[PDB]
């Protein structure tokens, strides 16, 4: 088993920056090293083969180097579409092995979230469950605090968040917070509120409704 | 898995661009032309390139049916694959595998068998690979034959190559041109999916050519034919397909009587040989000598003077 | 147009068996080495099995040696992976891939063409169809000239689920959030689309939800209240 | 080191008794005649037999100078080595390596280059290996040609084989006779240093033949040509020369798609293949299939019915 | 007529070198695997080295690896064995042999053609020529080849004209460290004084040719 | 190294008997076992190659059999010329190895020896040493007792004897005992005797001379 170790495991950089990912092998694999880019939920794409050859259709800003044990993927000018996970892979001998992968994310100017709130549909209330949904659309950076207040009571343990992949065009994120209650608990309360803290906001913003 | 070249003397090996034995080793500058042969192309780790295939006796052969061109001695051959199946022009290759990769007139025989009664016929025939009707990629070529009424339609027909000819009216040795690729699709389009041209990049180095002498059938043809790789080397690399530990394999040409090295050379991963010499030179070798892989070296390795 | 299309998969109890298929187009599959690569949820890429080119011969990761069988059919131009005695560690997305260059057996090039992937789930748990609820557009989902609306796809098992809008005629501005695992052991996600406010009275918006493991397909019209 | 056979389909391999590719596999009873070809003979531990040599392009070719025979269209050829050196009769071989090992008229082309000015010439020619002038072991043969005054003396002349002919006035397919050895020294004496004849000695077995179809050039020839080993197997065994663990090697014929076995056979150490079958049969095989060595077995291993 | 004629005997003190030649006739030596086999005084046969056929490649007993070098010359159809840093354990009769079949490298057949052998003696002791004394008389006469080193010694009677009923005994290692032997002949008591019996002994580790006649009273 | 053991180490049979020599291998050598016969003072001669193939020129009474680890050389009708050392040899693996060898000697009817005695020459006495030699000519069996007596004094430690290898048509041996003395000791005494005891003699034969 030839072990491949990529460095670093994750990185963030601005558009136009020079990005370098190194791969080190436990033993010499000559030049039979390949690089792949994987977008979330999609099959990997061959970028570099044979350590330094550019696959066709792949932009010139990608380039590879090295032989033996040490290799380097270089992105000369990082682009928003270059977001994703990068894997090095040796084909020198079986078993074919992959590096543990490297997460590449993009930095950009701060963007405040747009905060929407969705009360549960009447159709869900029939089933005996209430889901309240808070949306944070198109913001940067990813870090954000989203707290639920039900009649001014801070909620704990009955909400789940989900963050999208970084947008491949504008590098922003989107987040959903879902507060789940029984139909009974939902109907004994009036004010449902979602307060959001983010770098793009000068002071925490609250979106809310009356049931 | 260890890389090797077969233990074979030069004369025991076969030219990869024409079904004839190798005779000698030659080196010289190759600036005044483009060395881009399509037969005899194979990487050391077992990847066939261009139009290269495995059978040494199928180089420059043609199979298919024929149709007579009225008022001439010429026939159009609709090409088929070796197994007499329909040729497929959509395959991502320059031409049918084994297709001639030089401009010139090749002479041999067209033979044909009538399927119904087993009757046979054979005639001298010439194919011009620089002709406008030479379109193997499209699945069609043309022969000039000695007959004008014998060959039948819808019957298996084979062309067996023998040698090359030359219109004696032109300057002597002006054809064939071995470093000029035919237009596989004629005037229809440009060549596609070619194996790359090769050239010595390292200073002081020249390509090492495996030379044969094609038979001449008429006129004053240029009978020199050089290949980048013996056909046995192609066959060997394809079978073995050993990993290249580098881009360059250091070969020693050795005399088996004593083990003494006559010279050394670089076998490049992409499939060609260079030596450290300047000028044209017919290498003088012991008839029992052969190449021996000794080690993988750095790409920028400096050979000892040949 | 070189292409790999995958079929098969689904979920199976631990110890059971499944078959993956991978139909090639635009190239002769038996000429290139073909490989199965898999990716467990949230994990990296792992090599499963390869078959060589025209000479074939097969290769296996120790994990699956004796349990998996890779093979192909030249007359159907298809690659197969037969899996048996499946365990939880086999739960992953499985990809087929083609080597760049033609070889006799197994080569040394990268993999330039990939299948879209097939999901394999090895679980004792039962299958549950999702409930699909509308996230109605309103004044509290409006920003500028656009309104947000969507579908809550709740309480299903297992992953994945596919969500399209207006039968796939609406693709711009769709954000399908990654599914989260609820305390109940079921998944749920949201699919949110950003549309023009001017269209809300004239344009119908319908989320189409497909859950193959349960053969559940739901079309939900999403309207303002 | 382990014994192997090359990974090549039948159609990818070359007939070892004539410079043409293989086409199919055949098995039949061979009691009614003597099977003793001299080309395509090699042991599995790498010893060349009969007149077998390594290159497939050299089978049934001839090199030398030619002399016209008064009153005919025939020429005597004084044989040379492949490298145009003097041929030596005293070497303990049946004939020059690559010499035709069947009786019949082989048609091809005599080509000639004039050393002085580089002029060349070519004509159809036939060699009759069954007649008295065929004396390759003595260093002399005779050609029937189209010409009468065109070939020169003292000049390098080559014969390139193409196919075989037959006289339509006689019974169809009555020539050539592929299992009849020519007399290499004419009527001057008996053949020497021959590779032994082969026959299945195990009950229920027949020979397995690697079959090609020779091109026909005239009349109704019998174009079946069967060899005991492909030329690639010969080349391989010569290089590898692995020790034989027993007198019999078990081979499986497999479909690389699934690894499924179609049939098994015995590759005998002395270099030929038998299968378990009774009667004439054209083996129906997948075109991607090939032979795989699995194990050395006892001489009296009983094959499964093919 | 196929044969192998060997040459290059002699002796040398330990640490010294010595060369062996084997000229071939009637076959091309470079097409066949050639082998050196040695045989210690009164011992069995031992493989020393081999060279492959047309492709060469060489092989050595671990006893002689890095010390011995086998090689050949196609130009003059001759096999060689260069030996250096010799020891007492290398003292033997060296035979060259030819493999029965033609192979690219080293094959597996037997050895069908052999050389006549070559004596190699590794000793720090010097060389002594033999003194020859007569053994004078249905009758019997002979020669006493006494006091020599090392072996062998060629003995023929009347240079081979009369070797019918002649016995030459294996040499004995005397307590002095020198070898000696006897060669005797059966002749009729009336072979008179009219036959002239001359023993032609030979010890070419010192180049000595004695023409001693055997007379009775 | 593959060791070969061949039994018996030595044997003795008569003309016409079927003689068998077996060879056992350290490990399987397939059929690559060869048999050689070696006459005294001559290069070995190939008899059988490939376990069971008769060498051209070798009489038909020689046969071979076996494969793997056990092999057998058979002489169907033993002839007087079949005397000598017989070696098996494997050519399966480097290093090539031989058996220890089997000495085959012939049995025939008993033949008494002809005895001669030779007094020292004139010239040898000038060197200070005298050799008296007793010749036993053409006898069988090899077993013989030669005793020296100088004036009825049994001599010991001052004599060496050598025996010719078994002659290959008569199947007889010849023996030469050599008594070595100083010139002084030699001319000190008078009667020199060689007493030969052999199965072919009814009573011990004595050859003598007076100095």
């Amino acid at each position: 088993d030839i072990r491949l170790t990529q460095s670093p495991s994750s990185l963030s950089a601005s558009v136009g920056d020079r990005v370098t990912i190194t791969c080190r092998a436990s033993q010499s694999i000559s030049s039979y090293l390949n690089w792949y880019q994987q977008k979330p939920g999609k099959a990997p794409d061959l970028l570099i083969y044979g350590a330094s050859s550019l696959q066709s259709g792949v932009p010139s800003r990608f380039s590879g180097s090295g032989s033996g044990t040490d290799f380097t993927l270089t992105i000369s000018s990082l682009q928003p579409e270059d977001f994703g996970n990068y894997y090095c892979q040796q084909s020198f001998s079986t078993p074919r092995t992959f590096g543990q992968g490297t997460k590449v994310e993009l930095k950009r100017t701060v963007a405040a979230p747009s905060v929407f709130i969705f009360p549960p549909s009447d159709e869900q209330l029939k089933s005996g469950t209430a889901s309240v949904v808070c949306l944070l659309n198109n913001f940067y950076p990813r870090e954000a605090k989203v707290q639920w207040k039900v009649d001014n009571a801070l909620q704990s343990g009955n909400s789940q968040e989900s963050v999208t992949e970084q947008d491949s065009k504008d590098s922003t994120y989107s987040l959903s917070s879902t507060l789940t209650l029984s139909k009974a608990d939902y109907e004994k309360h009036k004010v449902y509120a979602c307060e959001v803290t983010h770098q793009g906001l000068s002071s925490p913003v609250t979106k809310s409704f009356n049931r | 898995k260890p890389f090797t070249v077969p233990i074979l003397t030069v004369e025991e090996m076969t030219n990869s661009r024409f079904p004839i034995p190798l005779e000698k080793l030659f080196t010289g500058p190759s600036g005044a032309f483009v060395v881009q042969p399509q037969n005899g192309r194979c990487t050391t780790d077992g990847v066939l390139l261009g139009t290269t295939q495995l059978s040494p006796v199928n180089i420059c052969t043609f199979r298919g049916d024929v149709t007579h061109i009225a008022g001439t001695h010429n026939y159009t051959m609709n090409l088929a694959s070796q197994n007499w199946n329909n040729y497929d022009p959509t395959e991502e290759i320059p031409a049918p595998l084994g297709t001639p990769d030089f401009v010139g007139r090749i002479q041999g025989m067209l033979t044909q068998t009538t399927r119904g009664d087993g009757s046979t016929r054979g005639h001298k025939a010439t194919v011009s690979t620089g002709d406008v009707h030479f379109t193997p990629k499209l699945g069609s070529i043309q022969f000039n034959t000695d007959t004008n009424n014998d060959f039948e339609t819808g019957q298996n027909t084979k062309f067996t190559p023998v040698g090359v000819v030359q219109d004696g009216n032109g300057a002597h040795q002006n054809e064939p041109q071995q470093w000029v690729l035919p237009s596989y699709s004629g005037r229809t389009g440009h060549n596609v999916h070619l194996a790359p041209a090769v050239a010595p990049t390292f200073p002081g180095e020249q390509l090492l050519f495996f030379r044969s002498t094609m038979p001449g059938c008429s006129g004053y043809p240029n009978m020199n034919l050089d290949c980048l790789l013996p056909q046995e080397w192609v066959q060997h690399f394809y079978q073995e397909a050993a990993p290249a530990q580098s881009d360059v394999a250091l070969l020693r040409f050795v005399n088996p009587d004593t083990g003494r090295v006559l010279f050394e050379c670089k076998l490049h991963k992409s499939g060609y040989v260079t030596v450290a010499h300047t000028g044209q030179h017919d290498l003088v070798i012991p008839p029992n000598g052969y190449f021996r892989f000794d080690s993988w070296v750095n790409q920028f390795y400096t050979l000892a003077p040949m | 147009q070189v292409q790999l299309v995958q079929s098969g998969g689904g979920m199976v109890q631990p110890g059971g068996s499944l078959s993956l298929s991978c139909a090639a187009s635009g190239f002769t599959l038996s000429n290139y080495a073909m490989t199965w690569v898999r990716q467990a949820p949230g994990k990296g890429l792992e090599w499963v099995s390869s078959i060589g080119g025209s000479g074939g011969t097969t290769y296996y990761a120790d994990s699956v040696k004796g349990r998996f069988t890779i093979s192909r059919d030249s007359s159907m131009n298809t690659l197969y992976l037969q899996m048996s005695n499946l365990r939880a560690g086999d739960t992953a997305v499985y990809y087929c891939a083609k080597d760049k260059t033609r070889t006799l057996r197994l080569g040394y090039s990268g993999m330039d063409v990939w299948g879209q992937g097939t999901t394999v789930t090895v679980s004792s748990a039962s299958t549950k169809g999702p409930s699909v609820f509308p996230l109605a557009p309103s004044s509290k989902s409006t920003s500028g000239g656009t309104a947000a609306l969507g579908c809550l796809v709740k309480d299903y098992f297992p992953e994945p689920v596919t969500v399209s809008w207006n039968s796939g005629a609406l693709t711009s501005g769709v954000h399908t959030f990654p599914a989260v695992l609820q305390s109940s052991g079921l998944y749920s996600l949201s699919s949110v689309v950003t549309v023009p406010s001017s269209s809300l009275g004239t344009q119908t918006y319908i989320c189409n939800v497909n859950h193959k493991p349960s053969n559940t397909k739901v079309d939900k019209k999403v309207e303002p209240k």
